[PDB]
């Protein structure tokens, strides 16, 4: 085979790091998750949508899983208790307003304003999220500089493209600057051929640049502000990102030892590295420095649970629950046991009396314990033939059938027209005879004229005249299906 | 214009495009689900679904709320199920979306790689990145790289760094599909046509010419290199791989599924890593092997081998379901399971007639069922259809009535395995008869090969007006009395009808009633069957004969003839249009045969088949009132048996005296003795031919004792009817010689008859041959049984299309002789053969014999007076008919009496013909005639034993007669004995020439003593045994087997007077030095004087292989050097012992040389004008060089010759019609020399270029002539040319057939016979012909 040479090739480049060598890339992971950490600490939005989304799930009524264990998780500076819950989100709210009559007064964050402001981050580093609510966090920061970066390059096009401009005055006018118009109208006072051939698209230009300034007063933070955080951010996810990565390859070789223990259960060799890899990747973003023990004994306990649970999931053709797992594997290790004991073989009557379950279940599991037969077995072979060439179809209704069902239509139609006109229209009406509904014996009295009573009298006389053996020979023999 | 209409006329192969896969698609395969534990269900989204394939149950939903066929199309709102039928699953697909593209199996490990051809990189270089190792460079600037470049990780990292940006480079699947991206398909054929204009070379323009037939055809249709990696991965019907509950409770489930389940596996994980972080080692490593998932899926048996999940097999996969011996491609012929069919033992029906057959009751009734039912509601015994099934399952006697009047009229077709020719098939009208048991016609066993011991026949019943009159018309028993192979009847009879009629025929010396008038032939049985008279003894009979009138029928001739009492009765079964000398003498089988032959002609078809059942009818009846039986006293035995015996039994103790004293050597006595046995086993057979052959004596009549033995045993060896002279020998006579395991003969024969007792040792000798014999039938209907698949394929594709094709030319048929015996008259090979010129030979007054009419049985007459030699007839080689025979320039039908109606397939009777009997698979001129013998060219030279021997390459003889005009011409080649010179008087049966046929003498000029120079024992030559002089002799081993002590020794002869000095050959002051080539056998000794014109040195040159060897056209070990230009030819400079031929005419250019090697021996000397096809080296012919310089007229004529000649040795009658069918399926796809449209190899049909070579030396814009020349190939190599795919992959490889189709775009438009059988067609050949000439008109209109 060629796919399993190569692979123990690829990682056998990359060497085993251990003792402090480990300590030296752990470091890196728990400072780069800290440096993003800080990054949502700064940004204004983070505030208001932690005390937003909080007031979602505590107004309807007190509770205690699904959103709020996404939430609080505290640390001073499980089941989640609302004594402390409802106090830890409480001087956040506090700081909110305080830090904000200091931003108002003269400049953004002026020496009193740019002590509160990091007095205002030790509140929000308090507080620990789950994945699930941490993820669009950082996509209100992801998504809106798609929306800086993506309007600035509009600005660009227009300017530089369309009048033809040199890039190099772009530099301290852009910089500087950037948020009022001090830059748009100033370059044309200087009286210039390439600057003057600006008022053709003058309506577009600084007209997006309302989908810009206006986020300084939707976010609260000023361009300067708003590049300097989210470039910052991005290093921060780029440290624990591939620092992860020289952890799991340098461990590559611990997966193989574990997986080679469970191939001749189901699944195929390689396919139990692979899962055992994504294992791998859990045994690194729980695992910490400071747990100050081995990393291969926890990473061991990891790496089974993925191939264990995937061994199951899949490997047969009809999946079978982790549940229902488990009592097949307790089947055969009885079965080792009373085989050899008592003499001959295990008895369902003997055999439920030490797993301490009813007959009627044993019995039952050992149905679909049995994996489903090839289609191609050879049975005998000599003239060449397989087991899928003698399974018959039961689908396929005979011929002779599809013509006795022809003629029935038929038969029933010439007996139908031997009855009295509206004898006929009845029972096509009450047993569906050559329509797409069929209809109840109320829904006829209101569609024929006649009473309620007198549709059961004439629908018996419609059935006696059939019941005679003079004109209803036909039917008769129909009767012997 | 029609939309919804399912009525195709072709099919046609591409590559599916992502976007088009989604069209076949109705839904995403997410999940590697099937069904559920508890309940037995389709999940969700997996392999198994309602949602996207269909639901499991008829009509209905998955929950149960939709109930009753009363909802139909409803899409579910609760479930997502549509309402419809359970057949949905078998016709809708899913598809499944991979994260990341794969390489397709087919185009990358199929040979010779479609991507590798279409991007100029081998595969080694490309699997490389596909595996993720090394990089490759896809755009190109100021790189350094430029293109396709192979860059490691350490390469790549160096690269980028000193430039980047601009540089683009991709690693796997992504980066090969890119490649395929970047590619511009105008400019790459410009660049390749410009570079071949200066460099062309000769081996290394192949590939550079098959990059441009690939190149061109994948832009003619369109199929974009961009599919070649797989995007999205199509899903076969749940129904197609399916998992059924058994009869157990176990399930069982296709190798498909478990594939399935393998792909989507990876590609949900894969699809998880890539936003789960993704490292480089195990995002690589996970597209590494979701790249062999669809591998393995496609095709399992390429890269790896995958294995079962609980089964150790390898799994049957998308490939290995259309192929594998036993698929769904190849059982659409072979594997096809028949209603309305059954089997039974077969049994004799003498009481039945020619087109009647014993059918059983039981079988008949279960077999005609439906239409049982059919005529009982309409005779109005039933009332419905269930009450006509009780009425039949009751076996009630009013069935049994109206079972018969269905039956009547109605034809039923007979099969038997195996079916070598069509007669294996016949349809027969059957009468019911109780028992289990079907009966058949004695007459008609003998077209299939049947005997009733065991044999087993299939039962076929057609059902439609159609299907019922061509078995009526044409399969019938009645309408095929004659043989498709050849003009004689097959239906003749045998064993008993022809005991019957010989003992009826036969005379005795003095029988009871002799010398009686009789009136008429009525009172011939007036007298046998009341006893008065016998059926033997010469009596004169009243008989009155008609005979055939000019204008007919009118002539009635009464005449007294003498006959017998039983010839006379045999009369009355003799129909009145026939003459009664054919009834006159002793009928046997070969005189029987006679009689049906004769009868068709004269009379028709209606009244032989009357005839031949009345032959039958009475052959029984006569055979069972002689009473002849096989006795113990009837094995009689020579009278001096021992005798003879014992005279050749010491006579090799004789030669035992020679074996020890040295007169005769032990290797000359092995075959010498063995000749005494032989000879003494023809003497006691011989002797055996005359107690057993003519041994009567007792005669009441006279004194006499002439007449014909009335043995038991003679009756049925002399008649013909079962068992030959040669078995005979071994029961009365003697056995004979058998055969050792090597294949030698033993020294001892077995000497004890079958009537003795065989010894224990005679007994275990015997058994050999006995054991090696049946093991040699046992593969010999698989050998043969392949010879008649094999000449199918090539040829089943050819039926009729003109009536008449406008070309007077044929081939020269001249009466086939051997040496001095006629073997086949002129009458029967030029009968049913259409002449191409008229008779011009003088012989008999007349106005000229007609041209373009069909030679008669009576035609073929008039011919014979006139002794009319070398007829030019038309047939099928020289055709120029599109495609297909043209009937009037072809022949007559065989199993008919007139012309070939067109529309019938040739092709398939002609493979039928010679496959069918393939089961049973000169050197000294001689003069007849007086006359003297003229030499010309003599260069004779008179020995000192008295042998006049010719020291002339070419040498020709002829007979002057009594006026002085030629008569006779031969050849007579190198090393040969002539007995009389120039100008002397022969008598009639004199040898006139004499040499040895298998060897090749060099014979010296000078005369004198033989020195051995340069001859060292050992280290260049051996001693062995030569088998023609022949004592022991000197080997001269080739420069291959010598030793390596002895390395540069040039074996010759040195020719020395009686001092010890040469003498000098007359003419060059030369030593005489003959120079010895290889394989050569030396018969002289040292020391030995020889004398001018002595013999130095001799240099050396099956059954169904042999047949099988010249249909697939190989070259034989030692091929035949002929001359390629006509005009005065000299050969050039010497080596040791070869020359090399330069051939220059007088016109302008005309380069020319060749090669020969050493050991050959020329027909040429020094300055000689030869023509083109001349004979150099005698031997085997190679059929290619017949065709590059004779032409394509004499190598057709030598296909027919040399396979006709293993057939006539074997007693096998096959018309040469048949043959030249398959030599037009040889001599199609030519090479052209001028430049035309495209190429210059290439490979087009020799009708295709005629069709292009009409069009463009007239209109078309193109006034250039295309100049070709005639190839040949051997059936295989012809029959992978079809211009069909579906009809290539249904017997060649179905993977390499399917890829070619795809990449070019090839379009079947359904036109050969094999194309139609497998869509379910009608066949565009007999009655389906009229029925197709109706759809391809309407093509150009419309
Ligand atoms: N024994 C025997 N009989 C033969 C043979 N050939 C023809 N017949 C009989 O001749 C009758 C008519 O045959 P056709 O072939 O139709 O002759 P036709 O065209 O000249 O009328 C049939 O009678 P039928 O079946 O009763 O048909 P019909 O007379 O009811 O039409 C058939 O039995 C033969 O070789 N042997
Ligand atoms: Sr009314
Ligand atoms: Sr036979
Ligand atoms: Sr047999
Ligand atoms: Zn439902
Ligand atoms: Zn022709």
């Amino acid at each position: 085979t060629d796919p399993v040479r190569m692979y123990m090739r690829e990682m056998g480049t990359v060497e085993l790091l251990t003792r402090e060598g480990e300590i030296d890339i752990a470091k890196r992971i728990e400072d780069g998750i800290n440096q993003v950490q800080c990054s949502v600490a700064e940004y204004p939005e983070a505030i208001t949508y932690l005390l937003e989304q909080y007031d979602r799930v505590e107004a309807e009524e007190a509770r205690l899983s699904d959103l709020i264990t996404g939430f609080v998780d505290p640390n001073a500076e499980n089941s989640i208790d609302p004594e402390l819950a409802r106090e830890k989100f409480a001087e956040l709210r506090a700081q909110y307003v305080v830090t904000r009559d200091t931003i108002k007064a003269k400049g953004r964050s002026h020496a009193t304003a740019q002590e509160e402001i990091l007095k205002l981050s030790e509140v929000f580093k308090q507080f620990r999220l789950v994945p699930k609510q941490f993820d669009y966090l950082v996509n209100s920061m992801r998504v809106m500089m798609d929306r800086v970066r993506t309007q600035e390059r509009l600005i660009m096009k227009l300017c530089v493209e369309q009048c033809k401009m040199p890039k190099k005055n772009f530099i301290t006018l852009f910089t500087g600057n950037e948020t009022s118009d001090t830059w748009f109208n100033a370059a044309i006072a200087m009286n210039k051929p390439w600057s003057e051939k600006l008022h053709d698209v003058s309506e577009e230009v600084h007209r997006a640049l309302q989908k810009l300034q206006q986020i300084e007063e939707e976010t609260g933070l000023t361009i300067e502000q708003v590049k300097d955080i989210n470039r910052r951010m991005s290093i921060g996810e780029a440290k624990a990102r591939r620092a992860k990565k020289e952890m799991v390859e340098a461990n590559l070789r611990l997966v193989i030892s574990i997986a080679k223990k469970y191939t001749n259960r189901g699944l195929q060799f390689l396919d139990l590295i692979q899962e055992g890899n994504i294992g791998l990747m859990k045994a690194v973003d729980k695992f910490e420095y400071r747990r100050g023990y081995k990393f291969s004994t926890y990473a061991t306990w990891w790496i089974r649970q993925a191939i264990t649970r995937s061994i199951a999931d899949q490997a047969r053709t009809i999946r079978i629950p982790v549940h229902m797992i488990e009592t097949i594997n307790k089947l055969n290790r009885i079965s080792r046991q009373m085989l050899q004991e008592m003499g001959r073989e295990p008895t369902p009557e003997e055999l439920a009396e030490r797993m301490l379950m009813p007959e009627d279940k044993i019995r039952k599991v050992l149905k679909i314990a049995k994996e489903p037969i090839s289609m191609e077995t050879p049975i005998g072979d000599d003239e060449d033939s397989h087991l899928g060439d003698f399974i018959e179809d039961t689908t396929l209704e005979l011929p002779l059938d599809s013509a006795t069902t022809e003629s029935l239509r038929a038969a029933t139609h010439d007996v139908l027209a031997g009855l009295t006109a509206r004898e006929a229209k009845v029972l096509r009406m009450r047993f569906g005879i050559d329509m797409n509904t069929d209809y109840t014996l109320e829904e006829v009295g209101k569609q024929f004229d006649v009473t309620r009573e007198r549709i059961r009298q004439i629908e018996a006389k419609a059935l006696r005249k059939l019941r005679h053996p003079s004109r209803s020979e036909v039917l008769r023999s129909f009767l012997d299906d | 214009a029609q939309t919804k209409t399912e009525e195709f006329d072709a099919i046609k192969i591409a590559l599916a495009s992502p976007d088009m896969i989604r069209s076949w698609s109705f839904g995403e395969v997410k999940k590697p689900e099937t069904i559920n534990y508890r309940t037995f269900k389709p999940e969700r989204d997996g392999l198994f679904c309602a949602r996207i394939f269909g639901p499991v149950k008829d009509y209905e939903c998955l929950c149960g709320k939709y109930k009753r066929l009363k909802h139909r199309g409803v899409i579910c709102e609760k479930c997502g199920v549509e309402v419809t039928q359970t057949k949905v699953r078998r016709e809708r697909m899913g598809h499944i979306e991979l994260a990341s593209p794969t390489a397709h199996i087919w185009f990358l490990k199929s040979l010779p790689s479609r991507i590798g051809l279409l991007l100029d990189m081998p595969l080694r270089d490309i699997e490389r990145v596909l595996y993720f190792e090394s990089y490759v460079v896809i755009e190109g600037g100021m790189t350094n790289l430029e293109r396709q470049q192979i860059l490691t990780e350490e390469q790549y990292l160096d690269a980028l760094e000193e430039f980047g940006d601009e540089f683009d480079a991709k690693m796997g699947a992504e980066a090969i599909q890119a490649l395929l991206k970047s590619m511009d398909l105008e400019q790459e054929c410009e660049q390749l046509r410009e570079e071949l204009n200066e460099t062309n070379s000769e081996t290394k323009r192949k590939k550079l010419t098959k990059r441009i037939k690939l190149l061109e055809a994948f832009v003619q249709s369109g199929n974009k290199p961009e599919w070649m990696i797989l995007t999205v991965l199509p899903v076969l019907p749940p129904d197609l791989r399916p998992l059924v509950p058994l009869d157990g409770g176990r399930f069982a489930t296709s190798d498909l599924n478990d594939l399935y389940r393998r792909v989507i596996n990876r590609n949900n994980r894969l699809k998880r890593l890539l936003d789960l972080a993704a490292p480089d080692i195990i995002v690589r490593n996970e597209k590494r092997m979701l790249q062999e998932a669809v591998d393995a899926l496609l095709d399992n048996g390429r890269r790896g081998r995958a294995i079962t999940g609980s089964n150790k097999r390898p799994l049957k996969s998308l490939a290995d379901m259309i192929k594998g011996k036993q698929g769904r491609f190849r059982q659409n012929l072979l594997g096809k399971r028949v209603d309305y069919s059954g089997r039974s033992v077969i049994t004799v029906g003498p009481y039945l007639r020619l087109h009647q057959c014993g059918l059983p009751k039981k079988m008949a009734l279960e077999l005609f069922k439906p239409f049982i039912y059919g005529k009982l509601e309409l005779r109005g015994l039933a009332t419905t259809i269930k009450a006509a099934k009780k009425m039949v399952e009751r076996e009630e006697a009013v069935v049994w009535d109206i079972l018969d009047e269905v039956i009547r009229e109605h034809p039923v077709l007979l099969n038997r395995a195996p079916t070598l020719h069509r007669l294996g098939i016949q349809a027969f009208e059957p009468v019911l008869i109780e028992g289990k048991a079907i009966q058949l016609h004695p007459l008609v066993c003998a077209a299939y090969n049947a005997d009733f011991d065991g044999d087993q026949m299939a039962v076929h019943v057609p059902l439609t007006l159609e299907a019922q009159l061509e078995a009526r018309a044409l399969m019938m028993s009645t309408n095929n009395i004659l043989s498709p192979a050849n003009g004689e009847p097959i239906i003749v009879p045998s064993q008993d009808v022809v005991l019957g009629l010989y003992y009826m025929t036969r005379d005795c010396v003095n029988a009871k009633g002799e010398g009686m008038v009789l009136t008429g032939p009525k009172e011939a049985e007036r007298l046998y069957r009341s006893g008065l008279a016998s059926l033997h003894a010469r009596v004169k009979v009243r008989i009155t004969e008609y005979e055939k009138d000019a204008n007919g029928e009118l002539v009635a001739k009464t005449s007294l003839k003498d006959t017998t009492v039983g010839r006379a009765i045999l009369w009355m079964i003799v129909p009145k249009g026939l003459p009664y000398s054919i009834v006159n003498q002793a009928l046997g089988k070969k005189a029987i045969s006679k009689m049906l032959n004769t009868c068709y002609r004269i009379l028709g078809l209606k009244p032989t088949v009357i005839f031949a059942d009345q032959i039958m009818y009475t052959g029984f009846a006569y055979a069972a009132r002689s009473g002849a039986s096989v006795g113990i006293d009837d094995m009689v035995i020579p009278e001096k048996k021992h005798e003879i015996i014992s005279e050749a039994e010491a006579e090799v103790a004789e030669i035992q005296e020679q074996f020890q004293s040295g007169l005769v050597t032990a290797g000359e006595r092995y075959n010498k003795v063995i000749d005494i046995w032989a000879a003494a086993n023809d003497r006691v057979s011989k002797a055996m031919m005359d107690n057993l052959q003519t041994e009567t004596v007792i005669n009441r009549d006279g004194q006499e004792e002439k007449q014909v033995s009335f043995n038991s045993i003679y009756m049925m060896a002399d008649s013909g009817a079962r068992g030959s002279a040669a078995q005979i020998r071994q029961l009365a006579g003697m056995r004979g010689l058998m055969a050792k395991p090597d294949g030698s003969i033993i020294e001892t024969p077995i000497t004890a008859n079958f009537r003795e007792g065989l010894n224990v040792l005679q007994y275990f000798i015997s058994t050999h041959g006995a054991r090696k014999g049946l093991a040699d039938t046992a593969l010999k209907t698989a050998n043969s049984g392949y010879l008649t698949r094999r000449l199918v394929d090539v040829a089943q594709d050819l039926v009729v299309t003109e009536d008449d094709c406008g070309t007077h030319e044929g081939i020269m048929m001249t009466p086939v002789i051997e040496g001095g015996d006629v073997k086949e008259p002129l009458r029967d090979r030029v009968l049913g053969r259409v002449t191409a010129e008229d008779v011009l030979k003088p012989g008999t007054a007349d106005i000229l014999v007609p041209r373009n009419t069909l030679l008669h049985e009576q035609w073929c007459d008039l011919l014979e007076e006139n002794s009319v030699d070398a007829v030019k007839v038309r047939s099928v080689v020289s055709c120029d008919t599109d495609f297909g025979v043209c009937a009037h320039c072809y022949g007559r039908d065989l199993a008919r009496g007139h012309i070939i109606n067109k529309g019938e397939a040739i092709g398939v009777i002609a493979a039928q013909s010679i496959g069918e009997p393939g089961t049973q698979l000169e050197s000294s001129i001689q003069v007849k005639n007086k006359g003297s013998i003229k030499l010309s060219n003599v260069k004779s030279v008179v020995n000192s034993s008295g042998k006049l021997v010719i020291t002339s390459r070419n040498t020709e003889l002829k007979l002057i007669d009594e006026f002085g005009r030629t008569k006779e011409s031969y050849k007579v080649p190198y090393g040969a004995v002539l007995a009389k010179g120039d100008g002397e008087q022969v008598a009639g049966g004199e040898t006139v020439a004499n040499w040895d046929p298998h060897t090749m003498p060099v014979i010296t000029e000078v005369s004198g003593f033989v020195r051995f120079t340069d001859m060292i024992d050992g280290q260049t030559i051996t001693r062995q045994t030569d088998e023609l002089t022949g004592l022991s002799s000197l080997v001269v081993l080739d420069s291959a087997e010598r030793t390596a002590g002895g390395k540069d020794l040039r074996p010759a002869l040195k020719i020395v007077d009686a001092q010890g000095n040469d003498v000098l050959i007359p003419g060059t002051d030369m030593p005489a030095q003959y120079f010895l080539p290889g394989k050569a056998i030396v018969q002289l000794e040292d020391g030995v004087q020889i004398s001018s014109g002595d013999t130095l040195a001799r240099i050396p040159q099956g059954g169904l292989p042999r047949v099988a060897d010249l249909f697939e056209a190989r070259r034989p070990k030692e091929p035949a050097i002929l001359a390629e230009i006509s005009g005065i030819v000299s050969f050039g400079k010497e080596t040791k012992g070869k020359r090399r031929l330069v051939i220059t005419p007088v016109d302008g250019s005309d380069p020319y040389e060749e090669m020969i090697p050493k050991w050959r021996q020329l027909n040429v000397f020094e300055g000689e004008r030869v023509e083109r096809g001349d004979v150099i080296s005698d031997g085997p012919e190679a059929p290619h060089d017949i065709l590059r310089l004779r032409g394509v007229h004499a190598v057709t004529r030598y296909i027919v010759n040399e396979v006709q000649d293993v057939y006539r040795l074997q007693g096998v009658k096959i018309n040469d019609k048949h043959i030249e069918v398959i030599v037009r399926q040889m001599l199609r796809k030519a090479t052209i020399v001028n430049a035309g449209s495209s190429d210059f190899l290439e490979g087009e049909q020799v009708e295709y270029s005629r069709v292009k070579i009409a069009n463009r030396e007239l209109e078309a814009n193109g006034k250039v002539g295309a100049t070709y020349s005639r190839d040949l190939l051997g059936i295989t190599k012809a029959s992978l040319a079809t211009e069909s795919f579906i009809s290539a992959a249904s017997f060649q490889e179905t993977t390499r057939v399917l890829t070619e189709a795809a990449v070019a775009g090839k379009r079947d438009e359904l036109r050969g016979l094999k194309e139609n059988v497998i869509v379910g067609r009608l066949i565009p050949a007999g009655t389906g012909y009229a029925y197709h000439q109706d759809r391809m008109r309407r093509r150009a209109a419309g």
